[PDB]
């Protein structure tokens, strides 16, 4: 790509699979013989390759708390509540209104998105600070919820390179080092 | 359910425009435990949200997963990973002592002191509509008998904010 | 001019041509259809003919007087009932309505909580895979409309 490679490599994208196996083939850099299962790969942990069957283990996960698949259900496709999903189940597509102002209080739930610690009031301490005083203090000023860090592959000193591959890591603790890098989960 | 109309079920649906016709059939309560798991509503959710904030497909297919919890040692990106791996969204209800705190105040009662990250709570706007509010604002305030959505590494912690008071365990 | 197809023992008409009688949401909802009959076809173009040449015909009768015939409408795939029409196209009060009998979109345009009967059929290719999971679309349409408000 121009300049006015680019990102060439860098362009972040994400793959649904059919099988498993194949999860080898979308990096060059995996060390993975045919049995280290879905979830230790690279491009699993770092998000770029969702297969299907990693919801197999949902329905095992939906049998002991019932409550468990209606809470990512609503987290993850924004709305569907069962009035809604009930109109749908009508006629047809969705239907319009006229925006009466308790059907606008249905806005501002929650938005999700990730944002960084390279500026706004959060570089303070973004660069050296705790991520328990990180969690704490988005709630007390912006009211948003810190529940996981999206972190650089090679922010440890390991030769720096231009490896723009990061990866997930759910919820740490009150101590946990940052590093500038990083990325935050919030809502 | 008609050799049995009382019992719970869990189905895998293919397509989402066709988990209309479970509603039709008169045994199927879904506020009873029967839920039926759509695939095609999940798997292009998952991909959904990571075009939001790459990362939500495997942050939340670690979530619902018993992972065997390996401990890797002279590794960098898999030691921060695996321990990242090993937690897990659990319910337990909230205790009396949160009753009239808004909802920041209780997420940083429960990870300051508890060490648990609550991610959600359900509004009993009605015991038939009963909502699920993913982090409220200010406009909330606890009541007696909203379920508590956390996420944590043990099912011992959980419990702990079920017997959190102002007497003992503060 | 006359219409009483010269045996003398049903009803007959204009041979219609098959886009004078198809319908939409719309337009049949404009169609005031009270006690009717709704038949609802699960065909495809390539599923073999039930034949509905029969089914039409001992309702078309010279029995009846001709404002007391009941109006037939049709929900199902046009592809299967282009194949139907040159058997049907000289008896009266014959409508068609494009589109699945699963969408309660199609079973309210044709007020299906007027009509006299609801015919479900199978049309499709039985002996498919197994034996009970041949009328599965049949259970399923019926299902939904005793479950329609």
């Amino acid at each position: 790509f121009d300049d006015s490679i680019t990102t060439g490599v860098n362009i972040p994208i994400i793959t649904e699979l059919v099988n498993d196996t194949n999860v080898q083939f979308l990096d060059q850099d995996d060390d993975d013989d045919p049995d280290t299962e879905l979830y230790l790969t690279q491009p699993f942990a770092c998000g770029t390759a969702f297969a299907v069957s990693v919801l197999d283990s949902l329905m095992s996960a939906t049998y002991f708390n019932d409550n468990i698949l209606t809470l990512i259900r609503t987290l993850v496709t924004g709305g569907a509540t069962p009035e809604l999903e009930a109109l749908i189940a009508e006629e047809n597509a969705l239907r319009g209104g006229y925006s009466t102002p308790q059907t606008l209080a249905n806005r501002d739930r929650c938005r999700v998105a990730q944002l960084a610690l390279l500026d706004g009031p959060f570089a303070d301490l973004g660069d050296g600070g705790c991520y328990g005083d990180l969690f704490c203090k988005a709630l007390k000023t912006y009211n948003m919820l810190c529940f996981g860090i999206y972190r650089l592959r090679d922010a440890h000193l390991s030769t720096p390179s231009q490896c723009t591959k990061r990866y997930v890591i759910t919820n740490p603790p009150y101590e946990f080092e940052l590093v500038p890098t990083d990325l935050i989960f919030c809502l | 359910k008609n050799y049995h109309p009382k019992i719970r079920i869990i189905t895998q649906m293919l397509q989402y425009h066709n988990k209309a016709h479970l509603l039709n059939i008169p045994s199927w309560n879904w506020k009873e435990g029967d839920d039926a798991i759509c695939l095609a509503e999940l798997k292009l959710g998952f991909i959904a949200q990571s075009c939001l904030a790459q990362g939500l497909s495997t942050m939340l297919a670690n979530l619902f997963s018993m992972r065997s919890f390996i401990k890797i040692e002279e590794d960098t990106w898999q030691k921060y990973y695996l321990e990242g791996v090993s937690n897990e969204m659990y319910t337990e209800y909230l205790s009396s002592a949160f009753v009239g705190l808004s909802f920041p105040t209780v997420c940083e009662l429960c990870f300051v002191k508890l060490k648990l990250l609550m991610i959600a709570i359900e509004y009993k706007s009605a015991n038939r509509e009963s909502r699920i509010l993913i982090n409220p604002g200010n406009h909330l305030k606890i009541q007696e008998g909203t379920l508590g959505f956390f996420i944590a590494s043990d099912a011992k912690e959980v419990k702990r904010a079920f017997f959190y008071c102002k007497a003992c365990h503060d | 001019v006359k219409k009483y197809d010269s045996t003398g023992m049903f009803h007959w008409c204009a041979p219609k041509e098959i886009e004078k009688v198809i319908l939409t949401r719309s337009e049949a909802a404009m169609t005031v259809l009270s006690g009717h009959v709704v038949v609802c076809i699960f065909g495809d173009v390539s599923s073999a003919l039930i034949g509905l040449r029969n089914l039409v015909m001992p309702l078309r009768a010279s029995n009846f007087h001709y404002h007391e015939l009941k109006h037939i409408v049709f929900v199902g795939s046009i592809e299967y009932l282009k194949r139907e029409w040159e058997t049907l196209h000289n008896f009266p009060k014959v409508s068609i309505l494009p589109g699945t009998p699963l969408s309660r979109a199609d079973l309210r345009a044709v007020n299906i909580n007027l009509c006299d009967m609801c015919v479900i059929l199978s049309a499709n290719q039985n002996n498919i895979d197994d034996t009970s999971l041949q009328d599965k679309e049949c259970i399923l349409a019926s299902l939904n409309i005793k479950s329609m408000q």
